[PDB]
């Protein structure tokens, strides 16, 4: 038997796990290598100029970027199986005597005497809430936020770079 | 300004009426001071202008 | 012996604080406000000697 | 004119309605004090500031 | 500017340790089919020679 | 303007990569005088659900001479006694 | 009453000091050096005890000069 | 680490000999003492860590 | 039963982390911090208690138009014939200021008539030496003199004259009664006193409080200073009188309070009091009237332990130790320790020292694989 | 007559208790050490011994710390932690490996 006081603390607590849902806030866009649109990256293309430094790069920065992605994927899907796992696992703590392994039956009291609202940069607060262990799976996930395409730096940039004249020599 | 209107402001600032009243009065001076300032260059540089 | 050994005051002591309305009860003054709160008799004498603080 | 007079006066206006010397903003405090304690200047006092 | 502000930034990397694991395999055990004692009478029996065992 | 390394690294929107779409790099964001922690000792130990930061503060560095004379006063009287005592010895 | 004086301590020793009205009330009509320090001093004070970053920054760039 | 073995101890492994003669120390009533039986502790007969960084089965006995 | 409530208690939010902004509380209230009313309804009584310092005229003219609205059936004034006759004399004078400059004059009230006998000779000498020592300890200035009746109960005694209440005077600070108290505590010694008064201060604490109490004091000036007087600072000044002299700080301040709320409840003519005395002495009367009143404020009892989240506790230790089993089961390891968030109190960093919560009696402990990843089903639930 | 229990972790395994026996502990050393400063002041768990600023007294984290080492016959280290609250006091007594 569950009371309404246990049963509103499990709700509250339960709260505690829920996932950011990160993918409206990234770009979740794979680069395609320089080869699918210039045939002179291509290999089997006709007129093929061997570089071992410029494919070299642009191959590192197009995996670089796909392994980006790929590990944020894998991330938040390790978050949500975290989050649904500690939501769904048991809680035997409740079950114990109140004021020794459970908060009494009157529940949280504070006997302060504030006169003045607190500050919202209470350092302590903001960081119990910031860096928590069971969120480290998206914490440390690199992503390209979702921004307003700018057309000199998205559009114009990429054109003028791909339109680079190339020697056989 | 839209980020302050939505969340508030952090807080308050804690200071003293002296610090408040001097720091007014600098502000005061610094403005006659910058009037002084050019008026004076004007003058020196009426010819060349 | 093999058991960690604690005091028969130790483990009462324990017992009574696994109550859930325990509080300290050797103070001069009721500053927790326990309505069941008695002033413990006052250990100084006529002399007064020990007053000062 | 840009006359002396009439110019501090509007200068005094302009930083104090700048908004940057809100009362709202500050809380008043002793400042010289070892713990924060507020202003503990006299009530004509307060209100002559 | 708006949209960079509307949405949370990229983090930044942290060097905390979260939940550390043993960079090794598990801790041998007490008893088992392989023990630290097993580990322990090895250092006694030790050779580098030329020729295969 | 930040206090905490935490705080300054959650949310940077300031970094190279958001500043190079206006190319516009002024020498009052340098990096080096970003951030700057407080000059009182505090270090982090663990609370009731994650780290919590506690302020070591020992003494004050705002005292005056009216003040360390006052506290001084007893010594010199002091010191007066012992030597007058010494010199009636 | 020696406390009186000893003990007591005037109110301008423990209260941060006000600007002197009397240097700036009455000043020479020339750029010079004295009104140069003057302007400079009076923003590096404002620098050091003002929360108001905008006039800050502005306050930097005029003390450069 | 393992409890007090009332006169019925054997060390699980082969520990070092830290000394040919007992040390006569004066133990406080009720504080919890980790005597150490690996032998390499560097804190005297207490247990110093000692024994989680040698390949010994021999774990501090907490008394 | 004994009514053993807070009584001179200076320490103000003492569970709050206050600095910066956020402070501990406001002393600063004209009014409040020396106005108080109460009621015993057994006898239909109606008490108006003013702690006055005697250097407010704000607070000198709200007394004397609180007098005069109330009209009470009696008013009790913490004061002597001889000053009563001095203040008369005074006439045409409005002002605190004003009045200050007769301190002198007014001092003439402490007469502490006593013979020349040797006893009474070696006593004036002890304890004129002494005051003078705890004068200097006190280091008031002129503008601020607590003991010194002035302005305040001057308006309430006219007041009362005019409108023909009876006045009854307790005396100044050092009466009849405190003087052969004194003289009865033989404790008492210009050097001691100079010594335990440079030995008090025995914390930063007090130290801190101390000098933050007398460097407002000299910035606001004496008006300023008993205008913004708190409760708080009231206790924090009798506690340091107790500090600089525990016997003498028993009969000037425990007795006196005493033998005032003795006078004001058992000899007091009309049902509606006001009464005058210094503020330091409100707290022991209001609390004895309350006590005999049972007329305290109804307070809730606070478990010592009621503010500790042992729920959020219990629950970061479990979800800790479920990340832990979750980590081992994928890594096909063990956790390298059992500290949920790594702390440099213990050197485990750099030292062969461990956190590990392993621990059993036999090899057929149920309790064997407890903190272990094998203590988990490949779920990530307990077994 | 109470046999002890069997199990070592006692204090780790019923905070309510360590947390009661700390504010006790505490309360009393407080109440004997500036008796004009705690007497009329209840303690709990979220009180702090620091000044109004954030200052802490040394000799009364001392004094805290002698009376919690005498209570749990453990050795607190001064030199790496000092018990400025409540809180603190707990989570040293907790990090402690052998608190009785
Ligand atoms: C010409 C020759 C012809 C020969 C022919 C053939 C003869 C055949 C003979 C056959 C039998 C021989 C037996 C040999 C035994 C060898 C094996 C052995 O002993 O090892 C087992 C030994 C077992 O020890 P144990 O018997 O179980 O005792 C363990 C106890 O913990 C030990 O602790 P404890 O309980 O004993 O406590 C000691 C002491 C602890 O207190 C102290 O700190 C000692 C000093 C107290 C003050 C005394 C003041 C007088 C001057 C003292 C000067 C030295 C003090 C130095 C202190 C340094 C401190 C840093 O207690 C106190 O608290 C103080 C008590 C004081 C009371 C005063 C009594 C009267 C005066 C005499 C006092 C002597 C005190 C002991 C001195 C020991 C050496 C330092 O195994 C080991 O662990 C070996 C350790 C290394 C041993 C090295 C030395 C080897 C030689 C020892 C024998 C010496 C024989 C010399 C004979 C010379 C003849 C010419
Ligand atoms: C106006 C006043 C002016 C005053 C001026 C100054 C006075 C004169 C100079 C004094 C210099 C003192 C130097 C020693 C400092 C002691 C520090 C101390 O108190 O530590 C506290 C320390 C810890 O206190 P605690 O934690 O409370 O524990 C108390 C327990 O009772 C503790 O009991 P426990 O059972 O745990 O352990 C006690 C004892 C128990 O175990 C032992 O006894 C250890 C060694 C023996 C083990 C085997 C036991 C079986 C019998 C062995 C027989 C060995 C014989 C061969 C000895 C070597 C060859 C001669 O073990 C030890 O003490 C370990 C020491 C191992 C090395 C011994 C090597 C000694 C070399 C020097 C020999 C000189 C012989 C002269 C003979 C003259 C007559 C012919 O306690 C002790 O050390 C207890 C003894 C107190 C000191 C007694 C000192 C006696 C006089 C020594 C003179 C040394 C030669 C002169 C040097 C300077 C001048 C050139
Ligand atoms: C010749 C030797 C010279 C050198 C040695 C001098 C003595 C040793 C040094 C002493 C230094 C420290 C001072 C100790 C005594 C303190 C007394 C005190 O404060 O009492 C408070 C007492 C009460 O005052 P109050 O409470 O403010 O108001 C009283 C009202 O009148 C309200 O009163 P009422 O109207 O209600 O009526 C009562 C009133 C009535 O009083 C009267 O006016 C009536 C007058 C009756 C006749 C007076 C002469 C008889 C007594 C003479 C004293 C004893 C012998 C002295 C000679 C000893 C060597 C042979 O009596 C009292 O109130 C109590 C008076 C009892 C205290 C004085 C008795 C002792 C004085 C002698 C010094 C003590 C140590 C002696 C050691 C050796 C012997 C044991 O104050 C006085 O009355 C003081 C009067 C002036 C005293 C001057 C010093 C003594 C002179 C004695 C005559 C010596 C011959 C003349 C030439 C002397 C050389 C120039
Ligand atoms: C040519 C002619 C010129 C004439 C010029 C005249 C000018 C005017 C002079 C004005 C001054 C004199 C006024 C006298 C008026 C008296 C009126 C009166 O009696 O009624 C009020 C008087 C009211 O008394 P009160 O003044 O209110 O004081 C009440 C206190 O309870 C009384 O107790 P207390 O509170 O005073 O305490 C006493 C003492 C209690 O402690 C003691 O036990 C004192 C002794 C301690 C040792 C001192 C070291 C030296 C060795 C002393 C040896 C003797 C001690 C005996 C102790 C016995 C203990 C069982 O206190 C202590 O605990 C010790 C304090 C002492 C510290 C050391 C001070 C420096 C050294 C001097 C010490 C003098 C102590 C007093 C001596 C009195 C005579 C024995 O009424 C009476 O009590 C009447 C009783 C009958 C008394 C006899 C009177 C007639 C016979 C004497 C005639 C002498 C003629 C000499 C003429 C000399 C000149 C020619
Ligand atoms: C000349 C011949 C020889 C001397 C003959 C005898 C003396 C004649 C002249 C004096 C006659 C009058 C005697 C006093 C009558 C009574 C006066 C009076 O009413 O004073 C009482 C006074 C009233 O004042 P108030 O109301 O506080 O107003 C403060 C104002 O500042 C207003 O302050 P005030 O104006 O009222 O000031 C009062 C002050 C008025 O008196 C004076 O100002 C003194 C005048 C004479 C001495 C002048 C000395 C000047 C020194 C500098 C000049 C150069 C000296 C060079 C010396 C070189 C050789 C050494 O009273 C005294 O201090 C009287 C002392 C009399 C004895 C004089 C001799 C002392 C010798 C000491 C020697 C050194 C120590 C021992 C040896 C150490 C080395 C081994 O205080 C009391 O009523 C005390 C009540 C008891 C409880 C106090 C608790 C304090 C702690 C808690 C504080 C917080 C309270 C709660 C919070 C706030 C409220 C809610
Ligand atoms: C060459 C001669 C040099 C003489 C220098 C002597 C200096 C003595 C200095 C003593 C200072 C004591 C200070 C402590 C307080 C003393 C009491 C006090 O406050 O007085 C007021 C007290 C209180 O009296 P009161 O109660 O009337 O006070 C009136 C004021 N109201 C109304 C406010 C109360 O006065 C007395 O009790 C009497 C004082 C005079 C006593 C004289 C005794 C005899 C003295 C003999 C000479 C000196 C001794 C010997 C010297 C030898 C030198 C070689
Ligand atoms: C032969 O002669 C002798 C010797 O040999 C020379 C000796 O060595 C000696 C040895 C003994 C000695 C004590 C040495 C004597 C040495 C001496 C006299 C020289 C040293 C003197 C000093 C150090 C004192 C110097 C200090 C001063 C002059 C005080 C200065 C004070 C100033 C400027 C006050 C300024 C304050 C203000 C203007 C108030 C401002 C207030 C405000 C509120 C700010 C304004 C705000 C607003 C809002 C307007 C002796 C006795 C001797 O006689
Ligand atoms: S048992 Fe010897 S070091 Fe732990």
């Amino acid at each position: 038997k569950l009371t309404a006081s246990d049963e509103a603390y499990l709700n509250e607590v339960r709260q505690r796990y829920v996932t950011p849902d990160m993918e409206k806030w990234a770009y979740l866009d794979y680069k395609k290598h320089p080869s699918t649109t210039l045939s002179h990256y291509d290999h089997k293309s006709k007129d093929y100029v061997e570089s071992e430094r410029d494919d070299y790069n642009a191959d590192v920065a197009t995996n670089s970027h796909n392994k980006l992605i790929d590990d944020f994927k894998r991330n938040l899907q390790m978050q949500r199986k975290v989050h649904d796992i500690l939501q769904k696992m048991d809680r035997p703590y409740l079950r114990g005597v109140p004021g020794v392994t459970k908060n009494i039956s009157a529940g949280l009291q504070d006997y302060s005497a504030p006169v003045s609202k607190k500050s919202q940069s209470d350092p302590n607060d903001f960081y119990r809430d910031a860096y928590r262990n069971e969120n480290r799976w998206i914490d440390q996930s690199v992503f390209t936020p979702k921004t307003s395409k700018m057309t000199h730096y998205d559009v114009e940039w990429p054109k003028e770079l791909a339109s680079r004249p190339v020697t056989k020599k | 300004k839209q980020f302050e209107e939505r969340y508030g402001r952090a807080g308050q600032i804690n200071i003293s009426k002296v610090t408040y009243s001097t720091l007014i009065d600098v502000e005061k001076a610094v403005l006659k001071m910058d009037r002084l300032f050019r008026k004076v260059a004007k003058f020196e540089n009426r010819a060349f202008i | 012996r093999k058991e960690l050994w604690r005091s028969q005051d130790a483990l009462q002591e324990e017992e009574l604080m696994v109550n859930e309305n325990w509080y300290p009860k050797n103070t001069q003054y009721n500053i927790y406000n326990q309505p069941d709160f008695i002033k413990p008799k006052s250990g100084s004498g006529a002399a007064a000697d020990d007053i000062r603080i | 004119p840009e006359d002396e007079g009439i110019e501090q006066q509007l200068d005094q206006q302009e930083v104090l309605l700048s908004g940057r010397y809100d009362p709202k903003l500050y809380d008043f405090q002793e400042g010289y004090t070892k713990n924060p304690e507020d202003d503990q200047t006299s009530l004509i006092e307060k209100k002559a500031f | 500017v708006q949209s960079q502000h509307s949405v949370p930034a990229s983090p930044i990397r942290n060097q905390r340790h979260i939940n550390p694991v043993r960079e090794s395999g598990p801790l041998p055990s007490y008893d088992g089919t392989y023990t630290m004692e097993d580990i322990r009478a090895v250092f006694y029996n030790t050779t580098v020679g030329r020729d295969y065992c | 303007m930040f206090r905490w390394l935490f705080l300054y690294w959650y949310n940077s929107t300031d970094t190279p990569s958001a500043i190079a779409k206006v190319n516009l790099w002024s020498y009052i964001n340098l990096r080096l005088f970003k951030a700057r922690l407080s000059s009182s000792i505090a270090y982090y130990i663990l609370g009731l659900n994650n780290l919590e930061l506690k302020k070591l503060k020992i003494f004050y560095k705002n005292t005056y001479f009216d003040y360390i004379y006052l506290k001084s006063i007893p010594c010199l009287f002091l010191i007066i006694f012992f030597t007058n005592l010494y010199l009636f010895l | 009453m020696i406390w009186k004086y000893l003990q007591r301590t005037n109110r301008g020793n423990i209260i941060q000091a006000g600007l002197q009205h009397r240097k700036f009330e009455n000043l020479p009509f020339k750029q010079n050096f004295d009104n140069l320090t003057k302007a400079y001093d009076l923003r590096m004070w404002y620098i050091s005890n003002s929360p108001h970053e905008a006039k800050n920054l502005e306050y930097v760039n005029e003390l450069e000069a | 680490s393992i409890p007090y073995q009332e006169g019925k101890y054997r060390p699980a492994s082969i520990p070092m000999v830290a000394g040919f003669f007992p040390y006569n120390c004066y133990l406080q009533q009720g504080k919890v003492y980790s005597w150490c039986s690996c032998g390499i502790s560097q804190s005297g007969p207490w247990c110093d860590g000692l024994c989680n960084s040698v390949v010994t089965r021999c774990r501090p006995v907490v008394f | 039963m004994i009514s053993a409530r807070a009584v001179h208690r200076f320490l103000r939010n003492p569970n709050l982390e206050t600095g910066a902004a956020f402070r501990a509380g406001t002393r600063f209230d004209p009014f409040k911090n020396t106005l108080t009313v109460l009621k015993d309804p057994q006898n239909g009584r109606t008490l108006y208690l003013i702690g006055t310092t005697n250097s407010s005229t704000l607070l000198a003219n709200r007394t004397k138009d609180l007098v005069q609205k109330e009209k009470p059936d009696a008013v009790f004034v913490q004061t002597n014939k001889e000053w009563w006759n001095l203040a008369k004399n005074i006439q045409d004078v409005k002002c605190q200021q004003e009045l200050n400059r007769y301190n002198d004059l007014l001092s003439q009230a402490y007469t502490l008539s006593l013979d020349n006998t040797i006893r009474n000779l070696v006593f004036k000498a002890k304890f004129y030496s002494w005051l003078f020592v705890i004068n200097w300890f006190k280091a008031f200035p002129d503008d601020f003199h607590p003991f010194i009746p002035g302005l305040e109960m001057k308006f309430a005694i006219e007041e009362a004259n005019k409108q023909n209440i009876p006045v009854v005077l307790g005396g100044l600070e050092v009466d009849d009664v405190t003087l052969s108290a004194l003289k009865v505590e033989p404790r008492l010694d210009p050097f001691s006193q100079l010594y335990y008064g440079y030995r008090a201060l025995h914390n930063s604490f007090w130290r801190r409080e101390h000098f933050d109490n007398y460097a407002t004091l000299d910035v606001v000036g004496g008006e300023a200073y008993a205008e913004s007087m708190d409760r708080f600072r009231t206790n924090w000044f009798v506690k340091y009188f107790e500090k600089l002299a525990p016997y003498q700080k028993k009969i000037i301040v425990d007795q006196k309070d005493l033998d005032l709320f003795y006078a004001l409840y058992r000899d007091t003519p009309g049902k509606k009091i006001v009464a005058v005395v210094n503020q330091w002495h409100v707290p022991g009367i209001e609390n004895h009237w309350k006590s005999a009143t049972n007329t305290h404020e109804p307070l809730k009892a606070i478990n010592p332990i009621g503010d500790m989240d042992i729920n959020k506790y219990m629950e970061s230790q479990l979800v800790n130790d479920t990340l832990r089993a979750f980590v081992s089961k994928v890594g096909k390891t063990e956790p390298a320790t059992w500290k949920n968030y790594s702390t440099i109190y213990h050197k485990d960093n750099y030292e062969a020292e461990r956190v590990r919560h392993v621990a059993f009696v036999d090899h057929k402990d149920p309790h064997m694989y407890h903190g272990l990843p094998q203590d988990y089903d490949d779920n990530i639930k307990p077994k | 007559y109470n046999f002890p229990e069997y199990r070592t972790g006692g204090v780790q395994a019923n905070p309510g208790i360590t947390a009661k026996r700390i504010i006790k502990c505490i309360g009393e050393r407080l109440r004997k050490y500036d008796p004009a400063r705690w007497e009329n002041v209840p303690i709990t768990f979220k009180t702090h011994f620091r000044d109004e600023n954030g200052y802490s007294d040394v000799a009364t984290s001392i004094q805290i710390h002698d009376a919690l080492e005498r209570e749990f016959g453990i050795d607190i280290k001064d030199r790496l932690a000092l018990v400025t609250d409540v809180e603190t006091a707990f989570y040293i007594v907790m990090s402690h490996h052998d608190p009785l």
